[PDB]
């Protein structure tokens, strides 16, 4: 009975606003790098 | 045909010469950069 409410604070505490700030930061690194089109590319194929 | 060759050198030489000056890996690099610039406005971090 007294390990359900410890149990649900250690998942509320691990999945806390680390994991949100961590993922939100490794969305926006993929945006930012692999989310671009790379120009360069463009220009080699394009002179190819 | 080597005058019709030439002008068809030319012709694409243009063609691909304008291609570059209109590119759309810029207007999407300056989107993404928009996007971020009004996530970070947002503070989706400070939210959540």
């Amino acid at each position: 009975l007294g390990k359900l409410p410890q149990q649900a604070n250690d998942y509320l505490n691990s999945f806390n606003w680390e994991r949100q700030v961590s993922h939100a930061k490794e969305k926006l690194t993929a945006l930012t790098k692999k989310y671009r089109i790379t120009e360069n590319d463009i220009q080699i194929a394009l002179d190819d | 045909f080597e005058r019709i060759n030439d002008i068809l050198e030319h012709v694409k030489h243009f063609v691909i010469n304008l291609i570059g000056d209109f590119e759309v890996a810029e207007k999407i690099n300056a989107f993404r950069a928009k996007v971020h610039e009004l996530i970070e406005r947002y503070e989706v971090d400070q939210q959540i």
